[PDB]
DNA sequence: CGTCCTTCGGAAGAGATTCAGAG
DNA sequence: CTCTGAATCTCTTCCAGCACACATCAGGACG
RNA sequence: CGAUGUGUGCU
């Protein structure tokens, strides 16, 4: 469901923005949780360009870059 | 008749049913609810001294002492009210309270005490009110909002729906103590009982009964009745009565006397029963088996060992009937349980119970109030004493037990606030019973089960919290009793009393702040009642139903008053003709009915009492006795609306508005329009903002005198005189002798409302209307206040409108607007913005006060004194200096951003103990001079008044007024004169006249200290000036303005004449609205204002014609009675036969504008009025004339209704509203922008737009806003480089906030970190 | 930090950690001096309480105050909540160079650009004009520049308007649903304090102009300028994101006056008259000699684009209105006559708008709406079709019908006397037959309002359709409904009870005239429901988005 | 003054407990 | 039996956005 | 140079 999806993401930065952050931070905690973020919210968030438009253009540059 | 004043400008009248009864006065809950409150009154309820003698006498512990109630009593407050406003002071008084104590000896529990001591002492302030009732807490007039509530007692619901999805109902009986803890029950799907106090956990009440002390056959005896078996000689036949063998199927082949009467697997229908009635058996022969299934009432121990055999609570079986055989126990006895009839419940409630005991039962509910402590005996007896049986902990009202009898179809209407066992017990009986099939549940939205709080009442709350407060101050401090030295004040601690007043109505949601836009608003922001506060429900946790209104609201609630938003329906005010039980509830007028006439009495009945009867609506027909023309009529059974016979009622509804509130009686044409745009325009008429010049509506209701009176905006005069003397600030009037007091002479001084400041930055100001030399009336306004017409209410204004469309300049809700208006200056506001300017002692010294200005302007300090503040009457500009206030190294007072005004006004407040300066000196002493002036003349013309009463003895008694007046007014008591009660009444008058010596002197020598005296002032700062700024707005295109049909607007653009279409005669119209507004918006009526408005404007230009080319009072005469006769069935009931012919001038001047036009709210005009009205003006049938173009000049084909509209204008001024930062000062936790106007704050870019963003591909954008914009102070420094540069190029380097909430995350207990 | 006094402005949190440290320093030193244990085991619980109440009091049930009776805030209440991080700070973000006000029309302006306040461009753009102005060696430095521009002086704004020259700008609405609630535009420098918007965004904006407000923003760098004038350009804003629909739709006004326009009566002046060109026909309209709403026999030319996009001219020769050739002008020249040959309804000259853009492409599709919009407020305001008490026109079948509702209620009743009919049975019999008396007597003022015209033609007399105003603006789809011009004229309905089912008595009464006590307060009781409907609804519907934004 | 002190929901829903039902 | 799910229990949590204005901040108590 | 409540109002 909607909020299952929300819950089951590895951006835990997203479900730290999503309810029970709480539960968020000791699952990953436990979990020792390393995370190449994977989207939008938590790159704002971290004040990089998002991969959307041009900055997808500019995320395909950043991977050719490595 | 009529009034004086009124046949200067009278109404037509409009209204076919006539009246029975007129418009009460309004503010009579407010008045009676505070002077119940305090008053020296007997008895106890209710009020102050309901409280006394419940907290009094305080006794010792048995220690030889006791303080005893004697009274109370309080002095007038030490200020007015009016520099009390100016001072920032509650208007409170003195709480007096005479106290004796008593104080015994050793071995004197009768015998005779040792000392007694009595005081009057004294103990905090609570505030008096205005004759308006209102409060003022530091110079802000505050309101206590009465509180909606339930009724506080037992009630029972189900609880249907969402509950275990099982297709079953639970059942909960729900007490509501008005003083206690919380005590409902519940029952199971497994069909058993519990209980609960204060939402605690589910446990039965049979552990209860056991702590009640009674056995399981007790239990069963008060619950349950008995079924008797027998040991017999063989079978051990049955007592029966048939009426137990209801509803049954026959077990076995029902027989008696050996006659077969119902066979096996029959049915038992009624027809057997009433056979066998006739028959009256009870013994009846059963099989031995089938009592197995029943369980046995009783317990039964064995008659030679004494054991038990069998106990109660227990089914049978026939090896138990052996056992108790062999010993012959000839009496067996069990329950009817009949499973429809009687539900098993009690037994297997107790088959659940593990305890056995009282004590077990002590212990269990010892435990289960307070978990985590050890069980102890007198620990227990002690919590369950003070469960509910302790009058210091639990009560309820007489209001609750009354219900609670209501409840329970008893007589005695009174008792006690503790419970009884008879009480719980008969609530478990009737809940039983509700869960049987019996009975009905009821709502909570029925208004009987709701009630409405006093502001008395909860002052009382408040109070009685103060006092169990003090009082276990003082049984502390008096078992700390020092005989022979304590006095009652040793132990008094008034600071817990002031404490709680002042935390009350400094911080209440119920005592929130008036608002001063509007007479109406402030007297509906009194009129108003909540369902919030404390004890006031949740928003967020309420359904649609408490929000949603119950046909009881009918003819009491308004049904169309209200807020919306996030408080729907939870607001709802009061009606019109509705008042207050004794009770808390709503009493309510009935024209009562007889067979066919209708009583013209009124009556007060009750919520439930209108189930009773059958009430006739106003628009019934009858002929002149009562003799409605038919026999059936709609009515309403219990609020049940259908047609009902003639003989069936017994009430009639009393007036045709009394169903409405006092917002939507003023409204017009309601009947023809929907509730949502009515409900809108009240709240808009709510939010109305003062004009500059009044003038009259020209659609009337009848109610605006009666508002107008109530509110206090204006002076109505307490006797009726003749004017004296008129001023703008004060009228002097002379009381007639009819009214006049016998000694003491006075006439009435009245003093009005210059230019002052409202709560809302507003003009409140009263002007004057009558003239001098003039017959007036005891109980009738004197001078007109803020925003009222002549002894008339009249917010808004009227110009002249138009319905189409031009150039989108009526798009949605776009205003056309006429140059024309903004050349007549009539919606000019006028806006007082105030500040102040403190002295603070701070580090390094204080802060000075003078024009010591340094490394400044030298225009902002030549407009100053040399006391360093600028002068009264200066027009000044933005961010003018007003007061330096130098720093020790500047923090002066400067003007803010935006706004201009003028000084008109200084008010300085210093610290006592500091000196004033020359300035703080100087105006103080011309307000000295201000009223000592104003004392003299007080005192010079209540001499002329005493003086004048002296000569008017001696115009009888030896009359020589050549001698009178020859020698000073001194010795004209003592001429030729007899010696008799005119000569007794001039030595009454001189020893007036040296009481005014005295009195003068006494009170000019307390005005000297008053105004001498140092203000009392916060620690740390020296003295505050305050400051009075004079801010003209006229009008600009872009606010919000409306009318009263939910009819929102804004102006577009001013527009020149020359855009303005125009008749024939060439008149322009002013504003032009939206056609298509019209029918989707569903608010028809305003084209009935247009119509009827341009039809009286025709009227009143027929007037001006006759007035201006002049005509004889015959003609003018001829066509106000064609006028006010008009048609249909009248009460204006005037000639014009019965005047003076020049008050006819004086209502041709009131008539050369426009007419009067009274309209009630459903017995509203009609169409063949309207065209009655055309054709006595000179205007055609439809009113569409055709009109010309302002730019083209043709005539507008399909032509248009024109007319006027009483509009509205709005407090939604867009220079308060438009608000801009390029770039300002940051936040400090985050360096980020703030919001706000005042803090010059920045715009918050919400989230949703950045999802909007996220649907493009803004990249760049949403970067620097988020990083530069916002957070980075690196990004924003160097973007400001680009920028004073032109470069655009940009870093975002780090969010702060970003590594904000990362360290606040390594503050918790995580490792969280950034790798490379 | 300080309040204005001594006293200082607290946190909480200080408190808790002033809390902590004293109940530890008292355990350290019962620890030193060698306390029993019991003592020292309530300290260290206690201590335990005061720790996770610093971590996250409220989880516990049992929360403390400092003073006013409200809870502390713990650290995760720090972080959680609708005033959380990531709401209040790191999401919502109060931004510099932006500006608030009530918004306003200007309808003579244009789609790409925008009226806005110049005292609000003197405040938005001074470190812009500081640079011009010292770029332009007018100006000595920052303090200099700052008080002349504080000054207000006759030369910044010209310097203004050479900043401002094409520069876009965009704005904001609070209730921001979906993406085209902000959309980039030109500033045009209005005397005033009031937003000028043109009229085809208002729709997209979904705002009223009751008061309604809307914030600014301001692109700094070059490249968001690149960005929105690029993307969020509100020409290139044409369509619905959700579906292939013209977003540019007109609402209300421009289509009532063309629904005015392209109508024709039987018999008005130059009834069936010759002419070529609809020159002609403006020259005759303008002068008024001929007709507005009559038919014309005029030439017309059309243009055919079947080629590789190359137009074939080709003329013929019509009979129509008149309105329909003035727009044919206005027309341009790739286009059929047929799709313009009709009454043009607002869905018509939406699809129409819909087919110009699938046809002839985006520029001349734009600049021919807007061109329409133009000519639709001219020819509305010369028109001035106002609306009329007498518009709802009542039948006498009315109060006929009425009666014979009356009579059949009065029968179910009498067979309700003696039980012939149940409450079930009474109920559904007479539901249905108030239902059928009510639309009776919307058929009656159906017809009454749709077809009531009989005027000669040059003859003696004909039928036409109705030219009652309220009639042709509900039948421009524009506002109001057959159903609620049957509330109006008609009676309304038969409103439910609170419960879910229905009151057996209809509100028999109409709009046009006066109702009861009851019937108004019952259909109060109807409306308040509904208002509280969509007061909740909003509520739903928020954290509803907010789950749709959080799941993909 | 200054300073020192400690009682109105509806959802899942996520386990937790009991039950029935036996084999 | 002894686990087998199922039913049923008892504690989480969340709920649109914007603006205004106003009040109160530790105060209680004892040197 | 604030943070909390508290009501107010526009959608
Ligand atoms: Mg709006």
């Amino acid at each position: 469901g909607i909020t299952k999806a929300s819950l089951a993401t590895e951006s835990f930065i997203s479900a730290a923005s999503f309810q029970e952050t709480t539960r968020v931070l000791t699952e990953a905690a436990v979990a020792g949780k390393r995370d190449e973020l994977r989207g939008l919210k938590e790159n704002v968030i971290v004040g990089r360009l998002i991969p959307a438009g041009t900055g997808y253009a500019y995320h395909q540059d950043r991977m050719r870059r490595r | 008749v009529y009034s004086y004043t009124e046949k200067k400008r009278i109404r037509k009248d409009f209204g076919k049913r006539p009246q029975v009864l007129d418009v009460p006065y309004l503010l009579s809950i407010q008045l009676d609810s505070f002077q119940k409150f305090i008053e020296q009154d007997p008895e106890g309820q209710y009020g102050l001294e309901a409280a006394f003698r419940s907290v009094f006498p305080i006794q010792s512990y048995s220690g030889n002492s006791e303080l005893q109630y004697v009274s109370y009593r309080l002095g007038e407050p030490v200020f007015d009210v009016q520099e009390c406003q100016i001072r920032g002071v509650t208007y409170s008084a003195p709480l007096r309270v005479k106290l004796r104590l008593v104080i015994y000896e050793r071995e004197a529990p009768e015998g005779t005490v040792k000392d007694i001591k009595e005081q009057e002492v004294y103990m905090g302030e609570i505030p008096l009110m205005t004759d308006n009732g209102t409060f003022v807490i530091n110079g802000t007039e505050r309101v206590i909002v009465s509180q909606l509530h339930r009724s506080p007692g037992v009630f029972f619901d189900s609880d249907k729906g969402k509950t275990h999805s099982s297709g079953k109902v639970l059942y909960n009986a729900r007490i509501i103590p008005y003083r206690g803890s919380w005590l409902d029950f519940e029952f199971d799907p497994k069909d058993n009982l519990f209980v609960r106090i204060d939402r605690r956990r589910k446990l039965p009440a049979t552990i209860i009964l056991r702590a009640l002390n009674y056995t399981t056959e007790q239990i069963l005896d008060l619950f349950f009745e008995k079924v008797i078996f027998e040991i017999r000689d063989n079978k051990l036949q049955m007592e029966l009565v048939p009426e137990r063998l209801r509803g049954e199927t026959a077990s076995f082949d029902i027989e008696a006397n050996g006659k077969v009467y119902v066979e096996k697997g029959r049915r038992i229908t009624a027809r057997h029963i009433r056979q066998l009635e006739k028959d009256d058996v009870k013994l009846i022969e059963v099989p031995v088996e089938y009592i197995a299934g029943k369980v046995v009432a009783k317990d039964y121990i064995d008659e030679s060992t004494g054991e038990l055999i069998c106990a109660a609570n227990m089914e049978l079986s026939l090896d138990l009937l052996a056992k108790l055989s062999q010993s012959g126990h000839k009496r067996i006895e069990t329950l009817f349980t009949n499973d429809l009839d009687h539900g098993p419940y009690i037994s297997e409630t107790l088959r659940v119970d593990p305890t056995n005991d009282r004590l077990s039962a002590l212990v269990e509910i010892y435990r289960m109030m307070r978990p985590g402590e050890p069980p102890t005996r007198e620990a227990a007896e002690s919590l369950f004493e003070n469960l509910f049986f302790s009058e210091d902990r639990y009560d309820l009202s007489a209001v609750g037990r009354m219900k609670f009898n209501r409840s329970l179809l008893r007589e005695e209407i009174e008792g006690s606030g503790i419970l009884s066992k008879d009480d719980i017990i008969d609530v478990m009986k009737k809940l039983i019973d509700i869960r049987n099939g019996k009975g009905e549940v009821d709502d909570i939205d029925h208004l009987g089960n709701r009630r409405i709080r006093s502001v008395g009442e909860m002052a009382e709350n408040q109070f009685r919290v103060g006092l169990v407060r003090v009082e276990r101050a003082v049984k502390e401090r008096l078992s700390l009793g020092d005989l022979d030295t304590l006095m009652p004040q040793d132990m008094i601690n008034a600071k817990p009393i002031s404490a709680a007043v002042k935390e009350f109505f400094g911080s209440s949601q119920l005592s929130q702040f008036m608002d001063q836009n509007n007479p109406l608003s402030e007297i509906t922001h009194k009129r108003r009642i909540s369902a919030l506060g404390p004890g006031g429900l949740t928003r967020e946790r309420a359904g649609f139903e408490v929000r949603d209104v119950h046909p009881t609201h009918y003819g009491r609630v308004c049904p169309i008053e209200t807020p919306e938003g996030p408080n729907i329906g939870l607001i709802n005010s009061l009606s019109v003709y509705a008042q207050t039980n004794e009770y808390g509830f709503l009493e309510t007028p009935y024209r009562k009915v007889t067979d066919g006439v209708v009583t013209d009495e009124i009556h007060y009945l009750s919520a439930i009492e209108e189930g009773n009867y059958v009430i006739a609506q106003a628009n019934s027909n009858l002929d002149e006795e009562g003799h409605f023309v038919e026999d059936l009529v709609t009515c309403r059974s219990k609020g049940e609306s259908s047609l009902f016979s003639r003989d069936q009622v017994d009430y009639m509804d009393v007036s045709t508005q009394q169903v409405v509130s006092v917002g939507a009686s003023l409204i017009p044409f309601l009947e023809h329009d929907d509730a949502n745009r009515a409900l809108m325009g009240a709240n808009m008429q709510r939010q109305a903002v003062p004009t500059l010049r009044a003038d009259k509506p020209l659609v009337g209701t009848g109610m605006e005198r009666a508002v107008a009176v109530d509110s206090g905006v204006t002076a109505v005069a307490k006797r009726g005189g003749v004017v004296q003397y008129v001023d703008a600030s004060r009228i002097v009037i002379k009381v007639n002798e009819d009214e006049m007091y016998p000694g003491e002479a006075g006439i009435d001084i009245y003093n009005l409302t210059k230019y002052t400041r409202s709560n809302q930055n507003t003009c409140i100001n009263q002007m004057p209307c009558v003239s001098l030399g003039e017959p007036v009336e005891r109980g009738d306004v004197l001078a007109d206040g803020p925003s009222t017409d002549l002894g008339e209410l009249a917010l808004g204004q009227n110009m002249r409108v138009a319905f189409m469309p031009w150039n989108g300049y009526n798009f949605e809700d776009s205003i056309l607007v006429s140059e024309r208006v903004v050349q007549e200056d009539r919606f000019t506001t006028i806006h007082i913005q105030e500040l102040a300017c403190v002295s603070r002692d701070t580090k390094l010294g204080p802060e000075e006060i003078t024009a010591d200005i340094p490394n400044v302007g030298e225009a902002a300090l030549s407009k100053l004194d040399e006391s360093g503040i600028v002068y009264i009457g200066a027009e000044v500009t933005g961010g003018d200096i007003l007061v330096g206030k130098v720093t020790p190294k500047d923090s002066s007072l400067r003007v803010p951003n935006g706004v201009s005004g003028t000084v008109i006004d200084v008010q300085v407040f210093t610290r006592d103990g500091v000196e004033k300066d020359k300035r703080a000196l100087e105006i103080e002493e011309m307000q000295l001079k201000q009223a000592k002036k104003d004392l003299s003349e007080e005192l010079q013309i209540l001499e002329a008044g005493l003086f004048s009463r002296i000569r008017a003895v001696l115009v009888a008694g030896g009359v020589e007024a050549e001698k009178l007046d020859k020698l000073p007014r001194d010795r004209w008591l003592e001429l030729g004169l007899t010696d008799e009660e005119k000569q007794n009444q001039l030595e009454q008058l001189a020893e007036q006249y040296d009481e005014l010596k005295h009195e003068f002197e006494k009170k000019l020598e307390a005005k000297r200290r008053k105004i001498t005296q140092g203000d009392d002032l916060a620690p740390g700062v020296l003295k505050i000036v305050k400051v009075y700024l004079a801010v003209k707005r006229r009008i600009q295109p872009g606010d919000k303005m409306a009318g009263r049909h939910g009819n929102k607007g804004v102006i577009s653009k001013i527009n020149p004449i020359e855009d303005m279409p125009y008749d024939e005669n060439g008149t322009p119209v002013d504003i032009v609205l939206n056609p298509l507004g019209v029918p989707s918006r569903m608010n028809i009526g305003q084209i009935l204002e247009t119509h009827l408005g341009m039809a009286a404007k025709g009227i009143g230009d027929k007037i001006n014609a006759m007035l201006k080319q002049q005509q004889e009072v015959a003609k003018l005469r001829e066509f106000i009675q064609r006028a006010y006769d008009l048609g249909a069935d009248v009460r204006q009931k005037v000639d014009l036969s019965t005047f003076s012919d020049e008050e006819v001038m004086r209502l041709a001047e009131n008539l050369r504008k426009g007419m009067p036009i009274a309209t009630p709210v459903f017995d509203g005009a009609k169409e063949a009025e309207i065209k009655e009205l055309l054709k006595l003006g000179d205007l055609p049938t439809s009113g569409q004339i055709r009109l010309y173009d302002g730019r083209t000049g043709e005539q507008f084909e399909r032509p248009v209704t024109v007319g006027y509209m009483y509009m509205l204008k709005l407090n939604h001024l867009v220079d308060d509203k438009m608000h801009a930062r390029s770039t300002g000062s940051y936040s400090l936790v985050t360096q980020q922008p703030l919001g706000g106007k005042a803090q010059f704050g920045g715009q918050r870019f919400g989230e949703m737009e950045v999802w909007a963003l996220e649907a493009y591909g803004a990249a760049y954008t949403l970067q620097e806003m988020l990083t530069v914009k916002s957070d980075d102070v690196n990004g924003r420094t160097k973007m400001y480089k680009n920028i004073v540069d032109g470069n655009h190029q940009m870093e975002p380097g780090m969010p702060e906030s970003f590594n904000v909430l990362l360290k606040e995350i390594r503050s918790l207990g995580i490792n969280i970190e950034l790798e490379d | 930090v300080p309040l204005d006094g001594g006293r200082f402005a607290t946190s909480d949190l200080n408190d808790l950690y002033r809390r902590v440290i004293n109940r530890n320093n008292r355990l350290k030193r019962l620890l030193d001096l060698a306390a029993p244990d019991i003592i020292v085991r309530n300290e260290k619980r206690m201590l335990q309480e005061a720790v996770d109440a610093l971590l996250d009091n409220g989880r516990r049930g049992r929360a403390i105050t400092g003073s006013n009776k409200r809870p502390l805030k713990s650290l995760a209440d720090m972080i959680k909540g609708k005033q959380g991080r990531f709401r209040q700070n790191l999401l919502g973000k109060r931004v510099d160079y932006s500006g608030r006000s009530v918004i306003t029309v200007g309808p003579y302006l244009r789609l790409h650009q925008c009226g806005l306040p110049k005292k609000m461009a003197l405040e938005l753009f001074k470190p812009f004009i500081y640079g011009k102005l010292e770029l332009r060696g007018l100006a000595t430095t920052i303090k200099a520049a700052k008080k002349m521009v504080e000054r207000e002086e006759a030369v910044v704004w010209d310097i203004l308007d050479e900043v401002i020259r094409e520069h876009p700008v965009l704005l904001n609405r609070a209730p921001t649903l979906h993406r085209l609630g902000i959309q980039a535009f030109e500033p045009v420098l209005i005397e005033g304090k009031a937003i000028q918007l043109h009229p085809l965004v208002c729709a997209a904006y979904n705002a009223d102009f009751d008061g309604d407000q809307m914030a600014v923003h301001v692109p700094l760098t070059l490249e968001a300028q690149l960005e929105a004038r690029a993307l969020m350009m509100s020409t290139n804003n044409i369509l619905s994101p959700a579906n292939g629909e013209p977003i540019i739709v007109p609402s209300q006004d421009v289509v009532l006056g063309l629904y005015y326009m392209t109508r024709d009566c039987v018999n008005a002046k130059g009834e069936g008259m010759v002419l070529t060109g609809p020159k002609e026909a403006e020259r005759l309209y303008r002068s008024g000699l001929a007709s507005l709403h009559a038919r014309v026999k005029v030439r017309i030319t059309e243009y055919e684009k079947d080629a590789n996009g190359e137009l074939v001219a080709k003329t013929s020769l019509k009979d129509t209105t008149v309105g329909r050739a003035i727009l044919w002008m206005i027309v341009p020249k790739g286009l059929p006559y047929s799709i313009v040959n009709q009454a043009l309804g607002k869905k018509a000259i939406s699809k129409m708008l819909n087919t110009c853009y699938r046809i002839l492409g985006l520029k001349p599709t734009v600049i021919f709406a807007d061109q329409i919009m133009y000519t639709g407020f001219a020819y509305a305001a010369r028109s001035g079709a106002s609306v009329g008490i007498d518009d709802m026109v009542i039948p006498e079948k009315k109060h006929e019908i009425i009666s014979e509702a009356e009579a059949e209620v009065a029968e179910i009743q009498e067979q309700f006397q003696s039980g012939l009919v149940t409450a079930g049975e009474r109920y559904n019999k007479v539901i249905d037959i108030w239902a059928a008396a009510n639309d009776r007597v919307s058929k009656a003022m159906m017809d009454n309002l749709q077809t009531e015209t009989v005027i000669n033609r040059d003859g003696q007399e004909e039928k036409q359709v109705s030219f009652n105003s309220i009639y042709m603006m509900a039948d421009s789809g524009a506002r109001g409904s057959a159903a609620q011009i049957r509330q109006l004229a008609g009676m309304r309905g038969l409103m439910a009870k609170p419960d879910g089912s229905i009151i057996e008595t209809p509100i028999t009464a109409n709009f046009r005239e006066g109702l009861n006590v009851l019937q108004y307060f019952i259909s109060t009781h109807g409306a308040r429901k509904g208002l509280a409907d969509t007061a909740l609804k909003t509520a739903n519907s928020g954290y509803l988005t907010r789950r749709l934004v959080d799941v993909a």
